[PDB]
RNA sequence: AAGG
RNA sequence: AAGGUAAGUAU
């Protein structure tokens, strides 16, 4: 922006270059302008992204297209799934996991918020004892609800606005909706859904838990959020857009 | 066993149908 | 010479290749590419639903020497179908 | 915040613009329309040569 | 195909398939069951598919997903069967679901005279059946209950049935004999 | 009396005075009759029918006309129900919901036909024996006193706030002259003449606009101080 | 308004769109007698010499040449459309109609900027360009 | 412009009721200008935080000569700790709108 | 860039034909040509 | 462990000076892959998965885009365990009898 | 070319492969 | 590739 | 009721 300020440019070029401050301002406050409470109307899902536009905010849309270029959303989902795969592979014997399988899924699986499939499938050497569904932060688990031999993990990414950024409520709703509808198909009734708020860097998980799954996955997700490569790319892109 | 339970359910359904017919007739009778 | 429409006696293996991975190169023609393919109409479709739409389409039936018209059934054959279905089980 | 436009390729035979990467280019070239346009261009070139 | 057969005549002054809502018709036309097992169905083929029915219902789930029973009903609306075919469906005794499909078609397209002439005698059936709710859950009811819903409920299996002249009105004009129940 | 009915009286007097002031003698004209000229052409026949039957016929014809208008550009994803509610058959894409756009005139016609459908349906319910004559009268009174609730006419022409406010004022007047003495509050007022008159006087003025719009749409074909230099 | 070249049939309009390979074909659909068209044509005449390196301006009477009324929805008093290499270049003006300029402008520099943006976007191979100025409001205060 | 006006007529504005209505009208006009610059459609409710936040924190650094209420729904925030996620609000004890 | 002289004259003649509020003797509407 | 012949003049100047050509970390290598578009991405592999359309209909689709296609080589996968069991006699020489 | 007449049997729409557009349904002759 |  | 259409290439 500084270099072009002193170059020979036409009026259209200079008019286009005076919008970058407005784009920076719009994206700085984006979790506030881009709200369904602020702009009452229908939602449009940004292509290649899980971002819903509650109104035509081209000043914000243009700068959101840059941040999620080169399929950043898909790469973030894939990296988180892979990291959880290594986390569960490192704890095969302690958790009595006979094998950890990363399920084949749609390339646009992270994009589809209407319904979702399992991301990581866990098989048990012997049947696990499954607790009633509970949040990741919650620690009061009876751990005696039912039993299973297949455990699935769902990774959900979202771009929360100011009003809707309660990641725990989002995880609860997604688990109680995908596991109880006729759209989402899962290998087993028991599983956990992990929701990530990319706009606020909030993470949570709702669903069943087997002994040792929750205590491991807590700091697993914490470290993933702290030091993910694709998450770091998103952070740096947001910082560069915000200057 | 299963046949007896089926017969009991069929008799209950027939009684319910008789009651429904009586109610339908009484709807016109009252009005 | 367009014969009347007839029901498909064979099920379609929509979920036959679930989870499978198919390697495709430049030389590989449409026959062995991923997705669904019909030789009758020589086309490739990458959906189960779109493949069902295609095999239910006008052009696919036309390439089979067929027509979209469905024959009106008769009472005798309906009764005989009832009889044979009852006898089968 | 600098905008880098993705390269675009113009298919002369079909007179259309496509993305300049291997997947999009190969998908366009493998299509029926591109093959028909290429054959038509070859036929027109031969006809023009004979007419000349 | 998807349109009504040419030889078919109008029902209630409209297209025979139009007895079902356009939303539900569009959902049925896009269903996997309709595109797979209902591409071309004659009366024989409908009979063949009718016995495979395991439940009766309309649509279920958050998204409108039709049951095979509704798809077969719409198929019979599309390709019009003759009245004697409907009676033979109703006259069936071994299979309850085929008789229910015939009764539903008779209620949809038959005259108000026919809805009491051919469906009221089915009150003698009390066979237990499974009915799928709009939430995807299945519940148990009986044949007589389904006939009562057909003859008295405006909406059955997510279909708004055509208006019926009331039974006492039909009895007063004495063109239909009053129903004499077995009990 | 409550404040609302006093404001009702004042607003009714305001409308009366404004009508009296703005009155102008009718302009001289040659007597031309639309229905007489309809009879002259061969496209129209005459008969005598029950009013309820003609109401059903007019409702069906208006529904058919609107369906013809809706499916003019082959917009198969828009469905008009029999209560005249325009609803989509699927989850419309943004381009789909942009191309499925109609002017305020179309929606005003749709809501007018919806009001007629409501009236004819009330009369049919009376004829079917479902509702009583007193119930039919009370329902007709509720229809004209609550057009803003039953239909969304004011959204597509905000000048109908005048008609809606006048209907509310007449409702207040008739209710507080009616629910007096032993008679208390609740449904059963009836006396639907006032709102009926109000909305027919609305129709006599809204007719030419809709005639012009429909004629333009259904046809085969579709100062100095500024530019003196 | 009368100094600009005119096209007298649909074939002439097609040829004018087809002839120019390196310039934007700006065509105004309307009537020389319509005041809105008079304003737009005066604006186009004021800039005709300036943009002659990358734009050519033609005027078409939609009554004399009705071959594009149904196609291009030319049911407005004035309409300006942009074509580059036999492709209609849409522009996001912010008015809800991205296909044409259906009003009359008052600033020559405004129209020149729009023409330049269309030219650049079409040269890059784009079917839609974003106007440098929004027209969701008239900026009247 | 606003401080040039106010610091000049510091004592005379308050008795001038026509000026109080003019300041609010002009402030709302420029806020509407910013809102329509953001999106074409007008928001149903637009938070004052984006307007009146000082430019140091990314806001516009707006100065106000009007009575603008901040909804209590815009004073709540949450941060994620190690044990879990904790929700916070500003202006507790169920006070009136700030 | 600009139209030739005869074309300018023809365009002005068409404008005068279709603008009777400026030209002609009788005055029809802005767009009409009959009078 | 590099050859001096392949070093360019700029690299030689950097070596002579104190400029440090540090090898990017494993985290930094992953960041570069994510930050940049896939190099000459070739959709040579097609995967069929059971998904839903935009109207909520279960559908079987074949996709070639190289996303969500990374293979997780686990310690339980037989491919890893095969080379793990290779040269197993190393554990045989040292025992705790 | 300017001044030249249109060739007989020429459709000015598909002669150059032009594609139309629709902004709304209340505009245009069906 | 499928729909009127 | 709008000022909320990505522009495509394939099937
Ligand atoms: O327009 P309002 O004077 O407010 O009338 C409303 C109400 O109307 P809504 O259904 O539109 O809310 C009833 O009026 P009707 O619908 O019956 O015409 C009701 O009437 P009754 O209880 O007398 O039947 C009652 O009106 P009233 O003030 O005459 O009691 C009530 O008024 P409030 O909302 O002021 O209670």
């Amino acid at each position: 922006e500084e270099s072009m300020k002193w170059k020979k440019l036409t009026n259209a070029q200079r008019s286009g270059l005076n919008q970058i401050p407005n784009r920076r301002f719009t994206l700085w406050w984006s979790p506030t302008i881009n709200r369904a409470n602020v702009y009452v109307g229908f939602q449009v899902q940004l292509d290649l992204t899980g971002i819903f536009m509650h109104g035509k905010i081209p000043t914000l849309k243009i700068s959101l297209i840059q941040i999620f270029r080169a399929h950043l959303w898909q790469k973030i989902h894939e990296s988180i799934v892979m990291d959880l795969c290594q986390v569960f592979d490192q704890e095969l014997d302690a958790l009595e996991i006979e094998t950890v399988q990363k399920e084949t899924i749609h390339p646009r699986k992270s994009y589809k918020m209407n319904s979702s499939c399992a991301d990581i499938l866990l098989f048990a050497s012997y049947k696990w004892n499954v607790s009633r569904p509970s949040l990741l932060a919650d620690s009061k688990d009876v751990m005696d609800s039912t039993t299973t031999q297949k455990y699935w993990i769902d990774i959900q990414l979202r771009w929360g606005d100011y009003d809707s950024h309660d990641i725990e409520r989002y995880a609860r709703a997604k688990f109680l909706d995908y596991t109880t509808d006729n759209m989402s198909i899962y290998p087993s009734p028991t599983g956990v859904l992990i929701a990530i708020d990319l706009a606020y860097n909030l993470h949570s998980a709702y669903g069943n838990w087997f002994p040792g799954s929750k205590p491991l996955i807590q700091q697993a997700m914490a470290k993933i959020m702290k030091a993910n490569p694709a998450l770091y790319v998103l952070r740096e892109r947001i910082r560069k857009g915000l200057q | 066993e299963n046949d007896e339970e089926e017969y009991e359910a069929w008799k209950v359904r027939e009684l319910k149908r008789i009651k429904r017919d009586r109610e339908d007739r009484e709807a016109l009778e009252k009005e | 010479k367009r014969e009347l429409l007839r029901h498909r006696d064979y099920k379609v293996d929509l979920e036959s290749k679930l989870g499978k991975t198919i390697v495709i190169t430049k030389t590989t023609p449409q026959s062995e590419m991923g997705g669904y393919y019909c030789n009758v109409c020589d086309c490739v479709v990458k959906d189960s639903i779109n493949f069902l739409d295609h095999i239910n389409g006008k052009k696919h039936q036309r390439n089979l020497g067929m027509s979209m018209r469905v024959e009106r059934s008769t009472l005798d054959q309906v009764k005989k179908r009832f009889e044979v279905n009852k006898k089968k089980m | 915040d600098y905008w880098k436009s993705q390269p675009k390729k113009f298919c002369d035979y079909c007179k259309c613009w496509i993305a300049d990467n291997r997947p999009s280019v190969e998908f366009h070239e493998r299509g029926k329309n591109h093959k028909e346009n290429v054959a038509k261009r070859i036929s027109e070139i031969k006809q023009k040569s004979l007419d000349k | 195909a998807n349109r009504t057969v040419k030889d078919a005549h109008s029902i209630h002054g409209t297209n025979p398939q139009y007895l079902v809502e356009k939303i539900i018709r569009t959902r049925i036309y896009e269903s996997k069951y309709w595109k797979e097992e209902c591409f071309g169905l004659t009366a024989e083929l409908v009979v063949d598919k009718a016995m495979e029915l395991r439940f009766v219902g309309g649509v279920y789930g958050g998204n409108i997903k039709p049951t095979p029973f509704l798809c077969l009903t719409l198929k019979m609306l599309q390709i019009q069967p003759e009245k004697d075919i409907i009676v033979e469906f109703i006259k069936n005794e071994d299979f309850k679901y085929v008789r229910m499909l015939g009764a539903l078609y008779m209620r949809l397209t038959g005259t108000a005279i026919d809805c009491y002439k051919y469906l009221e005698p089915l009150y003698n059936d009390y066979r237990k059946i499974k009915s799928q709710n709009r939430n995807g859950e299945f519940e148990l009811m009986h044949v007589d209950e389904f006939i009562d819903e057909l003859l008295h409920s405006e909406r059955v299996c997510d279909i708004i049935l055509p208006r019926l002249q009331k039974r006492y009105v039909l009895e007063e004009a004495e063109q239909l004999e009053p129903r004499v129940s077995a009990l | 009396q409550p404040v609302k009915v006093r404001v009702s009286y004042q607003k009714l007097l305001k409308y009366y005075v404004l009508n009296a002031l703005k009155h102008r003698p009718p302009k001289a004209q040659k007597k031309r009759y639309l229905f007489r000229s309809f009879k002259a052409t061969k496209f129209f026949q005459s008969t005598k029918l029950d009013w309820v039957e003609v109401g059903l016929q007019v409702c069906r014809q208006g529904y058919n006309m609107l369906n013809l208008l809706i499916h003019r550009k082959n917009l198969n994803y828009l469905h008009l129900d029999y209560n005249f509610n325009l609803k989509p058959v699927k989850t419309l894409t943004t381009k789909e919901r942009k191309k499925s756009r109609f002017g305020n005139a179309f929606h005003l016609c749709r809501e007018v036909l919806r009001l007629t459908k409501l009236v004819v349906d009330s009369h049919v319910q009376y004829r079917l024996g479902n509702v009583d004559a007193f119930q039919l009268a009370d329902g007709l009174q509720y229809i004209f006193a609550h057009v803003g609730q039953l239909t969304g006419m004011y959204r597509y022409k905000y000048k109908l706030m005048r008609q809606i406010r006048m209907c509310k004022d007449l409702k207040h007047l008739i209710y507080y002259r009616f629910n007096t003495g032993p008679v208390g509050k609740g449904p059963g007022c009836g006396f639907w003449a006032a709102g009926w008159r109000v909305w027919l006087f609305f129709m006599r003025g809204i007719t030419p606009l809709l005639e012009r719009w429909l004629g333009n749409l259904l046809a085969r074909q579709f100062r100095v101080e500024s530019h003196f230099d | 308004s009368y100094m600009l070249p005119h096209l007298h049939n649909g074939w002439q309009v097609d040829q004018a769109i087809l002839s120019e390979e390196d310039r934007v074909v700006v065509i105004r659909f309307g009537h020389d007698w319509d005041p809105t068209c008079m304003k737009m044509d005066e604006v186009l005449y004021s800039i005709a010499e300036k943009v002659k390196n990358f734009a050519v301006i033609y005027l078409v009477d939609i009554t004399e040449v009705p071959d594009f009324n149904k196609m291009y929805e030319l049911y407005d008093p004035c309409t300006v459309m942009f074509f580059f290499r036999n492709k209609h270049i849409m522009i996001d003006l912010g008015t809800g109609n991205n296909n044409k300029i259906n009003w009359a402008m008052e600033d020559k520099q405004e129209m020149v900027d729009i023409i330049e943006t269309v030219y650049r976007g079409a040269r890059k191979g784009r079917g839609l360009v974003v106007s440098p100025k929004d027209y969701s409001t008239k900026y009247r205060y | 412009a606003l401080i040039g006006l106010m610091t000049y007529f510091r004592e005379a504005v308050v008795n001038t009721q026509e000026l109080l209505d003019l300041l609010v009208k002009c402030e709302n006009k420029i806020q509407t200008r910013i809102k329509i610059g953001l999106n074409s459609k007008m928001p149903s409710r637009f938070p004052p935080v984006v307007f009146y936040t000082p430019k140091e924190l990314g806001g516009l650094g707006m100065l106000s000569m009007g009575h603008v209420l901040i909804p209590q729904s815009d004073l709540r925030w949450s941060k994620q700790t190690d044990v879990g996620i904790t929700h916070f609000r500003s202006g507790m004890s169920h006070e009136e709108d700030q | 860039v600009y139209a030739p002289g005869l074309d300018i004259e023809s365009s002005l003649k068409q404008l005068a034909e279709r603008r009777t509020d400026i030209f002609g003797v009788e005055e029809t509407a802005i767009g009409k040509k009959i009078g | 462990n590099v050859n001096v012949a392949s070093l360019t003049q700029s690299e030689i100047r950097d070596i002579i000076l104190g400029m440090e050509i540090s090898a990017p970390s494993q985290q930094r290598q992953q960041i570069a892959e994510i930050e940049k578009q896939t190099k000459e991405q070739s959709q040579l592999t097609a995967t069929q998965t059971r998904t839903v359309n935009k109207h909520g209909d279960e559908i079987i689709t074949s996709t070639t885009s190289n996303y969500e296609t990374q293979t997780f080589s686990s310690k339980t996968e037989w491919r890893v365990r095969a080379i793990s069991a290779a040269n197993l006699h190393l554990r045989t020489n040292h025992i705790y009898v | 070319f300017l001044g030249m007449p249109a060739p007989l049997g020429y459709v000015p729409g598909l002669g150059r492969g032009a594609t139309g557009f629709t902004t709304r349904s209340d505009i245009g002759p069906a």
